[PDB]
């Protein structure tokens, strides 16, 4: 009766917590009323309930706090019970906890409790753990009295009180400041497929052991230094509440011969006795690299240590070991055979909108002025890892204390929280730190969650509707595939004049449907070409495959053709070392790893026909410049949120540029909008964009397709039939 | 009742702040508006 | 297992082996398993240490002291027989072999099946059609594969019924089926660790695949199944069988499927060889795989070894301009090697196939080699109709289809120019049927619709090199 499973929240509010609206009409409750939660070990909580449109019917969403105060974890039960009763309170006693307010000193009120409660009508009962940020620090405090019992709602007419000396951690209670879920940004698909693997026979040991199906033993995790392998593996042990136990390379292998052999298999032992447990192992190319590069006895002898510890996992239950690297390959390839480390998740870089997300967790405690543009330096940071985001903050950090600092002149052991709750960092102090920075990914492959939308495209609606046909359909409706006897093409090329949307076409597929996004750039092809390293072309379509579903787009496939001469040519042939390559993982992809294939060329007439070859890229479609309708379309979508004047003529400036590419009307818009602003601030030494400045800006855009190349691309769109 | 009212209201505001076109906007031609002010 | 040796110290890994000697003695009859192999008695080329020379040594002599422990037999388990040291294939210790391989569409299927049988099936759930799908996979695989869907299956059903307890109640379990839908997340999940190897079984296609080229079919069981099933008269005659046929003509006739027609019927491996992996070997400079190739193929015998692309290198080097050199390169002179030292005795037949024949090098085409050739013109008006008829022999064909029609019409199309008909067709069909739900059969509609952008791939200007090159050889 009114049990629900408690999941993950999205809102960071401590006393709110998210229920689907079934339930809101089940349990009669209205939004934003207050309810009582029942946990673990006779313990309650009371927060408020709102309603949204993401939380499962029979899930209850709350954060860390809450669920710390119920001593649940996520995955358990709990029962939701209404008081609609609850009053005001007159008096809060409130005290930090001793190991979270260390050196530091000022009025904790003031800095922390005052704006935290004041008018903020908090649901709060006696016992209640709750965290406080701000000043660069992260501080929790405990209710130890109130007036009215068990628990009443703060007034503005509250009075906070906070005498006494620090409350000492319960041992049974964790600090806020763990590592758990809410501390990773980007990779979260990765995070979600890990939790599905491991959280089962941790949480429901009985489960496994009654039953005919084995749990996975080992998972292998791989991506760049800094990408958080390891915060994963930490967070995963804490909010489960399995027992970790933490390996690195530097420290087995710093062992004489005797000594890492024994503690390797110590560590093993420990995570018996202390089951369930999780065994990580980072640096683990340090450990067992690929025997091929060690020539050491020591070496070869513990890596088959480290392969017969795997092996008696069949007894050591639920015992779960996960292992980083940095290459699937770069290990003992015995590692990765049935059993041991047989499964992967590649956690890679995050992209622009995962860096976001790290760069708002790592500032959490930081005071932002107005200035401070976390999405800008996101999409600058390409390169980037969450640890070089990490790095990026605190350098912000370091700076705007120190323009205070030499200031104030206040020297003492602990510092005033008045003096940093007051120090806010800037867009001068990220920017310097930026500049600073130097991304550790510089040329690493990274793989993206396309953000373009259909709406975001003009004109093509023949092309939109038959990219669905060739990507949705094979798996929207595979019953009409089998019936007719139909083979899904694995992928279509694009070509035609540049500036017409052919990238943004994949993109936006690839965003409807859900999947994730490849681009692989013509200089990428050229560095495998000229330093015999086509090799590499593997790891793009391994890459393509793990990540499916995915839609990998080959960018500039003419750019080998052109640094061969182009027109000249040379005395060989087509093919080449790269090209062959890519041709070779084509034929030996299947179409159920729904992994779409799209290619693009401004060149067609130079690219090697064996990759147009039916089950390569033999569908071709022609994408012309847009015509009148479409380029008044290609206007409206790229003014679709610009303040434009009613006296803007959209169709008379479409009819005007009519050698101008989507590319080129872009240009327009955005420079006429620029043209406005300026007027804007010259007004004051206007609040939209007007016909004058649409005309203006007209005469700065040129057509970047001369007529002699529509000409080519329409004679050969006109060969093809 | 009424206080559970009152701590409704304060919940949801939260919740808006945290969710939030007009601030894109304007913050997108402030940045424009300095860069033409010292160019 | 090598891991369990390896680890330990200098006289304690040889001893430990030479006491799994003595205890299968003491209990024999007795069988050792070595797991691993190449872990213990690696290419002695791989391998320097002290430690690791003397334990070869060490194997080696329990294994030649096999004369005197009666009843004891010694398998051993490795990747590759080139992977460990040669000595051990040597008369004696271990000079028997047995290639597993990877199991096939039917052997895959029978995995499934035995890996389920504690398993309760939903009606939906179609294990062929797995088996099917799950290319590249082995049983260790496919036995993850089943699992991965049988927790799915439960994970759903345990988050509902939330009982927790020690012990879990037979009819919770009794009761839970695994629909077709937790197979097909599992298929997603999972991760074929066999994808990359070369795949040998016996093709599907079957003659009544392939539309015309009557006469080709008899020629190649002439020269593919009279020498083995009729051998009394190949020596009665002083016949010697020919060891290989090269096919030449216009692309898309069907030249692949002839070769995967004929292993099928003779029931033998097939073993398919493509451009794109003959240009890896001569770009990379690692013509020596082809001997591996070879190797294999009697490994797998009887079998039909398929060379497609024949003329991928020539190309690559020039093909029309050429360069310096002659048409000998490192990668054919390894091929032309292989097929010399090759008997007619291990049921091994070679078939090439090019677009370019008169690029090809001659040696190729000499006694002892792809001395046969065969023209694969494009099809006439009967086989177009017969081609058609083949391609939609599976397809939901409406009576009011009239596909002699087409033939008469689509002249100068070649077979894979009548598929792409077929098949534009039926995606027109899917179109309509998709759309009546927001059809039945494929209508004359969408054949007609399909010819609007259906067009002939080989121009008579290409036509007229076959013909010219064909006239050529009389
Ligand atoms: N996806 C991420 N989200 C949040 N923080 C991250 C992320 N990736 C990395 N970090 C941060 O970068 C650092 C990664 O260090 P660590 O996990 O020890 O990596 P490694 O295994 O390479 O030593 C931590 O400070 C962590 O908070
Ligand atoms: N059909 C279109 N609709 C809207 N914008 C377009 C269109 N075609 C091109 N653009 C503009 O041109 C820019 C470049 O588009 P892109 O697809 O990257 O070109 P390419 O594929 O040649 O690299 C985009 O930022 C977009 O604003
Ligand atoms: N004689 C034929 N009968 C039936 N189908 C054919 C015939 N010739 C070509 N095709 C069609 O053309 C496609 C390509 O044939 P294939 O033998 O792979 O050509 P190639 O040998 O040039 O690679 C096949 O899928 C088949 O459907």
């Amino acid at each position: 009766p009114n049990r629900l499973i408690v999941d993950e929240a999205i809102n960071e509010d401590n006393s709110v917590v998210s229920l689907s609206q079934p339930k809101m009409d089940e349990l009669q409750l209205f939004r934003g009323d207050t309810v009582l939660l029942k946990g673990k070990k006779r313990r309650e909580a009371v927060c408020i309930v709102l309603s949204d449109d993401t939380c499962s019917d029979e899930k209850i969403r709350m954060n860390r706090v809450v669920r710390n105060n119920l001593r649940v974890r996520l995955g358990d039960v709990i029962s939701i019970q209404p008081c609609p009763d609850v009053k005001y309170g007159k008096r809060i006693h409130v005290l930090p906890i001793d190991d979270t307010v260390e050196g530091i000193t000022g009025n904790l009120f003031e800095v922390y409790l005052k704006p935290y409660f004041l008018e903020a009508y908090r649901p709060i009962r006696k016992g209640d753990i709750f965290l406080v940020r701000g000043g660069m620090r992260a501080v929790e405090f405990k209710v130890v009295e109130t007036d009215p019992s068990p628990y009443c709602i703060v007034a503005p007419d509250t009075v906070i009180h906070c005498e006494g000396e620090p409350i000492k951690r319960e041992d049974e209670e964790e600090s806020l400041n763990e590592v758990g879920y809410d501390d990773i940004g980007g990779c979260r698909k990765q995070l979600a497929q890990i939790k599905e693997m491991v959280e089962l026979p941790l949480r429901h040991p009985a489960l496994f052991k009654a039953i005919g199906v084995k749990p996975p033993r080992g998972i292998l995790l791989y991506g760049p230094p800094g990408t958080g392998k390891t915060l994963i593996a930490r967070a995963v042990a804490n909010e489960t509440g399995a027992f970790f136990f933490l390996i690195n390379g530097p420290e087995i292998m710093s062992k004489l011969a005797g000594e890492s052999e024994s503690n390797l298999r110590k560590a093993f032992e420990e995570a018996e006795k202390n089951a369930p447990a999780i065994i990580f192992i980072d640096e683990l190319d340090a450990i067992a690299p690929k025997r091929e590069k060690t020539h050491g006895e020591v070496e070869r002898r513990i890596v088959s240590q480290l392969l017969t510890l795997m092996d008696g996992l069949k007894q050591r239950a639920h015992v779960i070991v996960m292992a980083a690297t940095n290459r699937p390959n770069s290990i003992d390839p015995a590692l990765r055979r049935f059993g041991r480390f047989d499964r992967e998740v590649d956690i890679g870089i995050p992209d622009a909108t995962g860096r976001l997300e790290i760069l708002q967790i790592h500032t959490k405690n930081m005071k932002l002025a107005d200035d401070v543009d976390l999405e800008q330096v996101a999409n600058e940071t390409h390169g980037h890892v969450g640890a070089d985001l990490a790095a990026l903050c605190s350098e912000a950090a370091l700076q705007a204390i120190r323009k205070k600092m030499d200031l104030i002149d206040l020297e003492d052991e602990t510092i005033d929280a008045e003096v940093m709750n007051s120090l806010a960092v800037t867009m001068d102090d990220f920017r310097w730190a930026l500049s600073q920075s130097n991304p550790s990914a510089l040329r690493e492959t990274v793989v993206e969650v396309p953000q373009v939308t259909w709406e975001d495209i003009g004109g093509l609606e023949d092309v939109k509707r038959e990219l669905q046909e060739l990507v949705q359909y094979p798996v929207e409706h595979p019953d009409k595939f089998l019936k007719f006897g139909m083979t899904p093409s694995k992928g279509v090329l694009f070509y035609g004049p540049p500036g017409c949307g052919k990238t943004l076409l994949a993109k936006a597929i690839a965003n409807e449907c859900q999947a994730n996004f490849i681009s692989i750039k013509g200089p990428e092809l050229l560095t495998m070409w000229f330093g015999e390293s086509e090799a590499n072309v593997r790891e793009i379509f391994d890459k393509a495959r793990q990540a499916a579903p995915c839609v990998l787009f080959f960018d500039e496939l003419d750019s080998i053709a052109k640094a061969r001469g182009g027109n000249i040519g040379d005395g060989g042939g087509a093919a080449d070392r790269v090209i062959n390559q890519i041709l070779t993982e084509m034929d030996g992809m299947s179409t159920k790893k729904n992994v779409f294939i799209i290619g693009a060329t401004n060149r067609p007439d130079i690219i090697d026909p064996a990759i147009l070859r039916p089950g390569r890229l033999d569908q071709l479609i022609y994408i012309p410049l847009p015509d009148e309708k479409s380029r008044v379309a290609i206007l409206k979508a790229n003014l679709r949120k610009s303040p434009v004047a009613k006296d803007v003529d959209l169709e008379f400036l479409a009819k005007m540029t009519n050698g101008f590419s989507g590319a080129d009307l872009t240009e327009i818009c955005q420079r006429a909008c620029k043209l406005a602003i300026r007027e804007s601030i010259e007004s004051e030494i206007v609040p939209e964009i007007r016909r004058d400045h649409f005309e203006e800006a007209m005469r700065f855009a040129r057509r970047s397709v001369s007529d002699n190349d529509i000409r080519k691309y329409e004679m050969f769109a006109q060969t093809l039939q | 009742t009424n206080e559970a009212q009152m701590a409704a209201a304060a919940a949801l505001a939260r919740l808006e702040q945290k969710q939030s076109s007009q601030d894109t906007i304007r913050n997108q031609v402030r940045k424009e508006l300095q860069a033409e002010a010292t160019v």
